[PDB]
RNA sequence: ACCUUACGAGAAAUCAAAGUCUUUGGGUUCUGGGGGGAGUAUGGUCGCAAGGCUGAAACUUAAAGGAAUUGACGGAAGGGCACCACCAGGAGUGGAGCCUGCGGCUUAAUUUGACUCAACACGGGGAAACUCACCAGGUCCAGACACAAUAAGGAUUGACAGAUUGAGAGCUCUUUCUUGAUUUUGUGGGUGGUGGUGCAUGGCCGUUCUUAGUUGGUGGAGUGAUUUGUCUGCUUAAUUGCGAUAACGAACGAGACCUUAACCUACUAAAUAGUGGUGCUAGCAUUUGCUGGUUAUCCACUUCUUAGAGGGACUAUCGGUUUCAAGCCGAUGGAAGUUUGAGGCAAUAACAGGUCUGUGAUGCCCUUAGACGUUCUGGGCCGCACGCGCGCUACACUGACGGAGCCAGCGAGUCUAACCUUGGCCGAGAGGUCUUGGUAAUCUUGUGAAACUCCGUCGUGCUGGGGAUAGAGCAUUGUAAUUAUUGCUCUUCAACGAGGAAUUCCUAGUAAGCGCAAGUCAUCAGCUUGCGUUGAUUACGUCCCUGCCCUUUGUACACACCG
C-alpha cells in the first residue's frame, strides 16, 4: 500500500430511522356519533379494511401494498 | 511430546509391525522450527512394495504457537498379510532337502 | 647413519632412546612455572658505533598453546562420470514480421508472486463482465452472544410519484402510509479479509540428485574423537559386481517391484467386434465367375478386434578376448538380445528454495460500518520511445496454386439437462433451419486429419514466395464485443534473399517434418498434456570445454574463503 487520503467528497448522510411520530390512528372523532374514516382504505382481495391510504398531492397510496388507488372525483 | 512419540512407536512395534516411523515438525520453544524423527525397525522406501505394506498418515495439530504436523509411517509384516503378496519381491527361500543314505543294494518290493 | 619390532615409553606425532620413570633415588650443570605488557622501561656492565649481556612492575586477560580427528575450502596434485558436457553430426534459436511472458516507461489503475542452473506460454495466469486482489464511485450488514439504554399512548422495517442518482439503489430528501419487539444506540465481545510476514509455521512441491550414495551387528586398529569394512585394479546404467584383502555377514538406496507397449492360428468367449456361407437382391460377364447391397435369412467360426487366465527371454547357443572371473564383442536362432522399449515409485543429510493468492491449513500484526468485509456500475490487468526470454509464420520449384486419389491413433459427449451431432433443405462462405441417434465397443465416428501421392498452371522475377498492416460488409458466442472476441468475403500485399558475437536440444520408430484429441472453454490457441503419421544423417568414444563426484595433500578455516 501507499496511503489512504480518503479523497472523496463528504456525503455522510446516514438516514433517519423513521422518526417516532406523535399519537396516531386518527380515524375521525365524533361527539355522540359514529365515526367515519379519514384517509380512504382499499377494495383489495386481502386487506380487510384496516389499512389506510396516504393522502399525497394528487395521489392516494396504500402503505402495505405500495400501489396507488387514486380515482377521479 | 517425546513421551507420546516414543510411546506410540513402542506401541506399534509391540503390535507386530515390521517398522514404525513418526515425524513431528514445528516450532518447539523457538521461532526457528525443527523436525524430530522417531524410528524403530526397518522400512522400505521405493517400488510397488511400499503401496502394499506401508500405511501412512498426516495430521495438523493446532497449538498456540502454530501448526504441528504429525506424520506416521507403519510397515506391516508381509508374513501376516493373508491377502496378496506374502513377502517382499526379492525374498528368495530355498527349501532344505531332507538328506537320506545311499542304498547300495538293488531290491524289489512286491505285492 | 638406515631398516624392522615394540620389550618399553609417550598426550600423540613418534622414540633403541625420548626405554630401564607412583614398583618414583648412578653422578653433575643449566633453564621453565597461564597469555600479554615485554626482551619493554630502569640501573649497571662490555662496545667507536650498531648494539650485546643482565632485566622488572603497574595494569590487563579466560584462555593462549600442543598433537591428532572429522568436515569445509585451496589461483595444490591425481582419478571418474554425463548430448541438462564435449566428439561426428542433425534440427534450430540469436536476424525478420507477428503471438505471448518479464523488466522498464506511462498511468486513476496499468493488482501481485517468482530473478543463474533451480524466475520469464510459470502460478494450470488463453483476464470483455464475473473471476479480481488494482482504480473512480454508489448499496448492504450478512456487527453472533451478553449486559445496559430505548420502547406497545410504538424499539424498528418497507415504499408510490418527484428532486436526486449511471440507474426502475427511496441510496438520501419532500410527502405521508405500513410493520410490530425480530430490531435500534452504546459497552464489551465477536466475525470476515486474494490485508502483512514462506525469515514464525504445517502440508505439498522444486533442488542438491535421479547422480550413486548411506548405515548397523560381530571381529580387528586406536587412551580417545574416530577408523576399517565402504579398496590398488578390472567391470557395470549403477558401492553393479569380480577380484585383492583384518575382515565376515547383512540393511536402505540402485536392482527386484508395478503400469504400459510389443509375441501367442495355444485356452476361455462375443450382431455393442469381425469374417466365411446360406437365403433375398443389384450390376457386369457368361462356364462352372467378379464386385457390392441386406437386418431378424439363419447355421457354424475366432484368424484379425477385445481382456481374463497363462506361457515366453534367461543376453539362450556357438566363436573370440580377458585375475581365463565378473564381463565385453561378433554370428545363428528368435516376436523380442541398447537394463527387451518407455515410464511410476525413489535413501541419509540438507536449502532460511517457492507457496500465508488452493485450502473452513495456520501463529502473531493490521483492519472491521464514510470496512482492507460483501455486492453493484464503469475502467484496468491489453496501455508503448526501449531491453530480454519461450514460440508461430516464412525467406521458396526437395516449392505455391488447382483438380483427383486417399489412409490413423489417443480420446470426449445431454434429463430433469440441452452436450457430441448424423441425414434432408436454404446460403459463395461463415452460418441458419427441420428431424434423428447417442448416458455410449451400439450414435457423432472408418472422427475420410495433415504431410503425402498422381495429373495440371507457374518458370528464378520480393515472383502466383510471404501475408504483416490497413478499409468496407455478412454472420456466431454472450447482458454487453468500441482499445477491431472469433469466424467468412473482397481489397490493400510490409519486413524478410538463410541470419554477427553467442547459444539450445538430441543416439532410433529416435531427431525432424505433419496433423488430431484433451485441458483450460458461453466465445477465443500461435500454449501445454498426450496420440498417431512420415521418417534421416552421425557416433557406439573421451575428459578438451562446462558442471558434479571421489582420492591424496596443506590449513591459523568450522555461522566453515561471502572464512
Ligand atoms: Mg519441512
Ligand atoms: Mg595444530
Ligand atoms: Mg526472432
Ligand atoms: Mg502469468
Ligand atoms: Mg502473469
Ligand atoms: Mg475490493
Ligand atoms: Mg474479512
Ligand atoms: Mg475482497
Ligand atoms: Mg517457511
Ligand atoms: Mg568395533
Ligand atoms: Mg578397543
Ligand atoms: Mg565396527
Ligand atoms: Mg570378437
Ligand atoms: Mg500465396
Ligand atoms: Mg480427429
Ligand atoms: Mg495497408
Ligand atoms: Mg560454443
Ligand atoms: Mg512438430
Ligand atoms: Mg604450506
Ligand atoms: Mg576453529
Ligand atoms: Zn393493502
Amino acid at each position: 500500500r501507499k496511503k489512504k487520503v480518503y479523497t472523496t467528497p463528504k456525503k455522510i448522510k446516514h438516514k433517519h430511522k423513521k422518526v417516532k411520530l406523535a399519537v396516531l390512528s386518527y380515524y375521525k372523532v365524533d361527539a355522540e356519533g359514529k365515526v367515519t374514516k379519514l384517509r380512504r382504505e382499499c377494495s383489495n382481495p386481502t386487506c380487510g379494511a384496516g389499512v389506510f391510504l396516504a393522502n399525497h398531492k394528487d395521489r392516494l397510496y396504500c402503505g402495505k401494498c405500495h400501489s396507488v388507488y387514486k380515482v377521479n372525483a | 511430546i517425546r513421551r507420546a512419540a516414543y510411546g506410540v512407536v513402542r506401541y506399534v512395534m509391540e503390535s507386530g509391525a515390521k517398522g514404525c516411523e513418526v515425524v513431528v515438525s514445528g516450532k518447539l520453544r523457538a521461532a526457528r522450527a525443527k523436525a524430530m524423527k522417531f524410528a524403530d525397525g526397518f522400512l522400505i522406501h521405493s517400488g510397488q512394495p511400499v503401496n502394499d505394506f506401508i500405511d501412512t498418515a498426516t495430521r495438523h495439530v493446532l497449538m498456540r504457537q502454530g501448526v504441528l504436523g504429525i506424520k506416521v509411517k507403519i510397515m506391516r509384516d508381509p508374513a501376516k498379510s493373508r491377502t496378496g503378496p506374502k513377502a517382499l519381491p526379492d525374498a528368495v527361500t530355498i527349501i532344505e532337502p531332507k538328506e537320506e543314505e545311499p542304498i547300495l543294494a538293488p531290491s524289489v518290493k512286491d505285492y
